[PDB]
């Protein structure tokens, strides 16, 4: 079929730039194709069908150009409302192809994330199993590394993180990890940490 | 001449009624471009 | 203008069938897509029907498995999906393909399908218990399927408030996490969750004393 | 005026003849429906 | 409107090909299609051509040994049956889909047709021999194929008339029979047939004396 | 493909009833039905296309409704010219399938018929083979069982039977029995009858 | 009156696009008669 | 209106792509047509696209080793041509299929495409040697490809000139002749000869005394 | 598919006269067909389209006709531009299929050629092979027979011919024969003419 690669997969940009991405096709697509927008929990909104012609609601700070195998994407100004990732479609011919996806993150300063510490509840030790959970909060950029440390160094890895979107506010993230454990190694154990490594940190912090 | 004026109206409402038209067989027909696509596409 | 079916939970190796009602102006001159979106992946096309043609056209990688029907008597648009596997579990949308523009104008609201061989059950809260602003907040672990509301002080406090995505954890169930960020110094704090699947709605508190 | 009169006539015609042309393509364009029915039933 | 080929009889294992000839317009945004009816049963569809796209589509139960064509030149429709069986013995029509209706809106006259292995002979005819009104008529038996028409006193006796349908004997022919009810009380009555495939008209009477 | 089933497949009314007849689809096949009314010795005559447009020169009191996979036609006030057969049609997908039938019938009283038996003449006697013919005249209603009696308990059942259509004038019935035999059989037997029963006759009868 | 004889004028420039694209049509659907054709003969 | 790519030279078995650009009208509601043209031989079809459905029809005799592609952005038309042979060596034309017509308007230039395992050479030009006027020419021998023109004092003298078409010689190149008839009585005659391919230019004369 | 035979392949006509070609299809093509024209060192022009309507700037001489089957071009008044090549093309169904072709001649009187003979020249025979041509000029009509013959009776028959188009100015032919020798073949015999049998010759002329 078609191939549809939209380079850059994720972009940082501030409110007011203007940021241009790309969608190649394999192949010669005319100008059949479809630009989108998705914001999180929502069903995609149409922006330019036949690479050029805006849709309605539309503004007109939006752009879209190209034909054949190489098109564009282009925002005058951005503003908050345009920050979310963007699907293109081909419709040249069946089977249709969607793209990769590009994200659109709000640039901002660096943050040092407010690092805190949960124990287990006693009502959960009760039933067989025990969960650690770490929390990172209000920091940028959104790469970082949570190391798990039970009693020094067990430097486990059995862990699950989560990360929200963009905060809409201050435009910070913040970090889930649970450490999952059984209660016999809950108990067997005494200390437990969270090594948090940030750009922000001149040095690693610890919370035990 | 009202006759002349009223007889202009109705042509002018057939004209907007037959411009519809004309759009939707546009539309109509490039459904017909989808559909041949779509038998070369699930048969071929 | 375009409803969909509610949510649907199968096991492995069955199948599914979701439908998609659109206007009768629809189902004249224009066609319908069916795209689904895994959570956190990228949207991917499965398949559409020209319905005043009757014919269609869908992916390779879901040739043989996928089956999409539609009646005009109803203008409903069905779409029926088999041999399903975990990683089918996605959000499943129906789209309005409008062949002026050639693109899609008109969505669905997507609908939750999970393949997994869980059971249906409530999930278990535990407090997690905290001139700096302290950090509170429960836990939601244990429940299948998605998703889960969360919402404190009966959705009175929103304020630094931070519901986490849902993890899959190795056992096939979900966790999701949710905290606060408040002031050191005596208002009460109660996490309200509402599970819709298992129709079961519990409420905790959180009384750390240290 | 006769001038207009007769204008007037001449395009009460071309509208016939381009309302008919219109419901001929309408009922030619429901044979292309049938067409790819007929490909679609014959071949799978 | 539609005029079609006349009647023909054919062997079983081997073919036929009848004709249709419709109007230019007809062959110009229409379609056309071949519906048989065996005798006393219902309509059964076998295919039909879209004359301006060339294409066909046939019945399952005839799919491999139907064959259907159409030249705009002469605006004539042909339907080609291969591998005649017994039961294919039925009355063939050639009907104009009209596209607008979806429906299918003149008609042709029809052609018999009779897959068998008889030989085109002439019928025998024997007299049926008689304040109650009495019962009179004949007996036409031994003929093939399809039809025989049959008129009292050169067609001035029609109060009273029964002319039934003819059966299919063991022995491949047709057997008919036509009856009358005239009173006890003279005058003559002479029973008039027709078979136009072997060309043969025979006029018996009948005259029991009790 | 699509089934097309006609419920019920005979019908039996009288002049200036109303009449309700059914024909369901085994999918869905929209507006697109087609009704046809047929004539013994006739080619099928369009009434209704798209399950509600009658068509020309179709008198109003007939009725199309339905659509999907239920379809109904249904008579106001019925005439002679409605009783015949009725079949429809569907147009959604090829292949194209007709319905069963609904053959309407003229009710009228019951009947007892004139029952009469010919024997075989004597110019056929002398071909090697004698057929014997029994007549049923002017009954109703058309369910009647006819028992070929040779010599006396035969009881053969090697006959061929052939009805009429139902009378224009007085709407009633005419059965056509032919008892084919073999000029040896017929003349190695001395008796011959033919047994009727009919719903109009108190007691079968018998004309030998 | 003038504002008749203008309406006039833009009423037969209207007819003049509209005879233009109705043309257009009957070309453009002789197209979907050659596509089918090309499907099924190079299928069959 | 058409214009096409140059020529083009290729060894058996293996394959040529040739291209042909129409306006942007013509890929919308036209289609484009590829026939091919044998020295001396005649017209021979071999396919074409339907641009705006992206349908296709090819020849029997080439199924399987042809393919023509377009792409509507650049309103280009490429014609593949795979497993050539010594015969498949002719002039390729591209023309548009007008359907409103049934049949192709507009024509391209052709282009020289020769399918041989020779090598591109220069030709060998050597004199022919001569009240009745004589004869004089000269003689085009052991080039490839195609073509060769030839003009006498660079295109001054043409009455009574014969440049003959060129054969193929059993080692794989080509021999080119043309020849004059001047009167007996002075004058000089030289035959120049240009070959494209070989991009040689060559001029040689011809003075036989008896 | 369709096959497509144009009858005559060849004709001979004069200037004013009028012609009459055919072009037989192997089954019904409607009036789809398009009759061509095509000039040595040229493309094909069209000249009729649906099998009767003409084309733009085809002048009003020609003349098509025909449906189905059998069609058929023809000239009114023949005209030297007249004179030319000429295909039939279906466009009932795909593939497309062409005629066999029709070359058009201009009829003249007979003429017989001035036979000439060119020894190789020298240059060539230090190459390793000698080359002998034979000229046949303004001659009519085209068939004729060109016989090698090395020293007397060797009847080679290892040459390649090569004739011209019909001439524009007298309508004569011109031929082209190259007698290809190796060098010692060549420097073995003496003896080199050319045996030319035409129809304008009373008698087959040789020049040694």
């Amino acid at each position: 079929d078609i191939q549809m690669t939209q380079s850059p997969s994720t972009l940082s940009a501030s409110i007011g730039d203007r940021v241009t991405i790309t969608c190649r096709a394999s192949e010669g697509i005319y100008h059949w194709l479809a630009w989108y927008q998705q914001k999180p929990g929502k069903a995609p909104k149409l922006l330019i069908y036949k690479a050029s012609s805006l849709a309605s609601g539309a503004p007109s700070r939006f752009s879209g150009s190209g034909s054949g195998t190489d098109f564009t994407l282009t925002i005058s100004s951005l503003q908050p409302d345009d920050f979310a990732t963007y699907y293109c479609q081909q419709y040249s011919n069946y089977p249709l192809t969607f793209g990769g996806g590009t994200k659109l993150e709000i640039k901002r300063t660096v943050a040092a994330p407010s690092v805190f510490i949960f124990p287990p509840s006693d009502e959960q030790l009760k039933s067989g199993t025990a969960s650690v959970v770490c929390l990172l909060n209000n920091f940028y950029p959104r790469e970082a590394k949570v190391q798990w440390k039970v009693d020094n160094a067990l430097q486990s890895g059995n862990s699950q993180e989560s990360v929200t979107e963009q905060d809409s506010k201050d435009s910070t993230y913040s970090l889930s990890s649970t450490l999952t454990l059984s209660k016999a190694d809950y108990e067997k154990h005494k200390v437990y940490a969270c090594e948090v490594t940030h750009q922000g940190l001149s040095s690693p912090v610890t919370k035990s | 001449m009202k006759q002349i004026e009223d007889k202009i109206e109705e042509i002018e409402s057939k004209q907007k009624k037959i411009e519809n038209e004309i759009a939707r067989i546009k539309k109509l027909l490039q459904l017909t471009v989808w559909g041949i696509k779509q038998l070369q596409a699930r048969i071929l | 203008q375009l409803v969909q079916s509610g949510a649907e939970v199968r096991k492995p190796g069955a199948s599914v069938k979701v439908s998609c009602k659109a206007s009768g102006d629809t189902f004249s001159s224009y066609a319908i897509s069916w795209v689904r979106q895994a959570p956190g992946q990228g949207l991917e096309w499965m398949g559409s029907i020209i319905p005043l043609f009757g014919t269609a056209a869908y992916a390779q990688k879901f040739q043989g498995r996928v089956t999409i029907t539609a009646d005009e008597s109803t203008s409903t648009a069905y779409m029926e999906l088999s041999s399903l596997r975990s990683e089918d579990t996605a959000i499943y949308y129906c789209a309005r393909d409008n062949p002026t523009f050639g693109a899609a104008d008109s969505w669905g609201k997507g609908t939750l399908v999970t393949v997994s061989s869980a059971s249906t059950k409530g999930p278990s809260v535990f407090p997690l218990a905290p001139g700096g602003t302290a950090a509170l907040g429960c836990l939601v672990k244990d429940y299948f399927p998605e998703p889960v509301t969360v919402s404190w002080n009966s959705g009175a406090l929103t304020s630094g408030v931070h519901t986490f995505p849902a993890v899959l954890q190795s056992s096939g169930l979900y966790s999701l996490s949710s905290v606060v960020t408040v002031p050191s110094s005596t208002q009460t704090y109660i996490c309200n969750v509402n599970h819709k699947p298992s129709n079961t709605k519990v409420d905790k508190k959180v009384e750390p004393k240290s």
